[PDB]
């Protein structure tokens, strides 16, 4: 599937491209309803 | 009966190519199994391949030419069949 | 839930697109007039722009509005802008070519927050809100996962308003045809951007585009994994109107290929 | 003109139904050819049941004959395959029935927008009950060109590029949805003024050329000849724009 590995910095556009959204609230899981 | 591989590596002067070609032949004799040339003694296909190697009748060239002969027979038969179908459709 | 301003915008775009479709099946009611180069503008543009402005002011009587016709209607506030194109590809709607869309996006503090384009002929509704992504009629949008300039499809536009670059442009396309597979040309910038974000075409580029012809699509391709840039890798594309967009690999490859063919006027 | 057209329309109906059905298995290069073969096969069944005497001509199966070799069925079950490969919904089925060394029946059906253009020689080409009256342009002023980049004929790449460069210097704008048959249908229905492409094939334009000619238009090759049937070099549209295009495009050709 490949024959090499490239590595470098990630432009903010690149990072925002990876993401599928933006996390905004810190709390993870409600305990009264998992 | 396999305890050593020295005869094999003598017939193929490299253990690496030895195990490669022998694994190829064993895969031949295990899936879509070609009948093992040397009469087996109810053994696994691996040692059967090693024995066929060390006896002096399997190697890289022999496997390749057998594959090519199979290709030739297969293509001839299927092309005859496709020509028959071509006449059948007209 | 659903972003509020996004909901208002999509309702307005729905009404505008219904009016568009209504005007479509009547090749008599269209009464256009030429304004630029090889393109008309119709009364339908004015009708749809009016409907959109009214629907917006209903639930937002103070937001600033931007449109090709009305220029910039400065509402009592000036931080929330609504960039509107009641029609992308008016040339096609003239010839009734069933490929066009309405486009509506919202800028907050200069940053595009929500955006929608709407193709009424196929009833396609590309929505996209920042930090949550882009959707096509309820499916996510990730853009073409192609990794190189091979086998890709390249959407583009010919500068019918700035034909001077044509020659240069031609060379560009020529150079690109050395590697890419095929091109695409629909005369609709917004739908090109959408298709890019839709993963239908694996890359888009255009020389000299209007600001309100991408400000909705650019957020789509952004939140659909793709990136946008000018032809020199910078962010000035909003002023030059020179756009390239697509997944990062194909955009990088296109920029590397075009670094030479391009002209210094564009950079 | 009624029974042949009805049979062809039903065949295109079944083809489009199966195509749209299979269009809903999202996947992210072979299964497209599989559903292509399936639509071609159900088309073949339609040919075998109704009129088993005619002969079939497909890009895939070559030519499969029966007894009536005078009636050739040129059926492309898909044009612009790459679009359906990429889920871009611009593709159609193109049925053609040639009789006595000449095309007589033509049908092009997009199942997405449900566009069903029919054409019988002489009596013309209809769409859903409407008559396609070609384009109204008399020259290359402000017109649109259904232009096609030769992604299979890369030998004429630079020549074609110079040609389209001269054109865009003279003409207004291009369009390319990546579907030759639908491009021909559209230039036939006045949706785009002129059309021209390089290196096409009979199973592609077999119906579209008739759709165009029945719409007050013409179809020719880059030299006004009539060998575009096999040379794959086609220019089409109402005669005014075709003349205005040839007069500019002749002097930079290679064939
Ligand atoms: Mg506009
Ligand atoms: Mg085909």
């Amino acid at each position: 599937e490949f024959d090499a590995i490239k590595i470098a910095l990630a432009s903010p556009d690149m990072i925002r491209s990876w993401s599928f959204g933006e996390v905004k609230k810190p709390e993870t899981i409600n305990y009264r309803t998992f | 009966a396999r305890v050593t591989v020295q005869d094999a590596v003598e017939k193929i002067g490299n253990r690496f190519d030895l195990v490669l070609v022998a694994a190829r032949r064993a895969r031949q004799m295990q899936v879509g199994g070609k009948d093992p040339l040397v009469p087996e003694e109810n053994d696994k296909t691996t040692v059967i391949a090693l024995r066929e190697i060390e006896e002096g009748l399997i190697n890289n060239q022999i496997l390749d030419v057998r594959e090519r002969q199979e290709q030739q027979e297969q293509e001839a038969a299927e092309l005859q069949a496709v020509t028959a179908i071509a006449e059948g459709r007209r | 839930a659903m972003h509020p301003m996004l909901n208002i915008a999509v309702r307005a775009a729905r009404k505008a697109g219904n009016l568009i479709a209504k005007n479509y099946e009547t090749p008599d009611a269209v009464e256009a007039s030429q304004k630029g180069s090889n393109d008309f503008v119709t009364n339908v543009d004015k009708a749809a722009e009016a409907v959109i402005i009214d629907t917006i002011r209903k639930s937002y009587p103070q937001h600033t509005i931007i449109t090709e016709e009305s220029g910039e209607l400065e509402g009592t506030d000036q931080d929330v802008q609504w960039v509107i194109d009641p029609l992308d590809g008016t040339t096609n709607f003239i010839k009734r070519l069933p490929h066009f869309a309405v486009s509506i996006a919202v800028r907050i503090k200069g940053r595009t927050e929500v955006a929608v384009v709407y193709d009424p002929m196929r009833n396609e509704l590309f929505t996209a809100t920042r930090g949550q992504g882009a959707q096509l009629n309820g499916y996510r949008l990730r853009g073409s996962t192609a990794r190189d300039l091979d086998g890709t499809i390249l959407a583009t536009g010919f500068p019918f308003k700035a034909k001077q670059y044509a020659t240069t442009y031609i060379n560009i396309v020529g150079k690109l045809f050395n590697e890419c597979a095929d091109f695409r040309r629909t005369g609709s910038a917004a739908l090109d951007l959408a298709y890019v974000a839709a993963g239908r075409v694996d890359g888009f580029f255009e020389i000299g585009l209007r600001p309100w012809d991408f400000a909705a699509g650019e957020l789509l391709v952004r939140e659909a994994g793709g990136i946008v840039s000018d032809f020199t890798g910078g962010h000035n594309y909003m002023l030059t109107g020179n756009i390239v967009a697509g997944n990062p690999r194909v955009v990088k490859a296109m920029l590397a290929n075009m670094r030479d063919e391009l002209s210094d006027a564009l950079k």
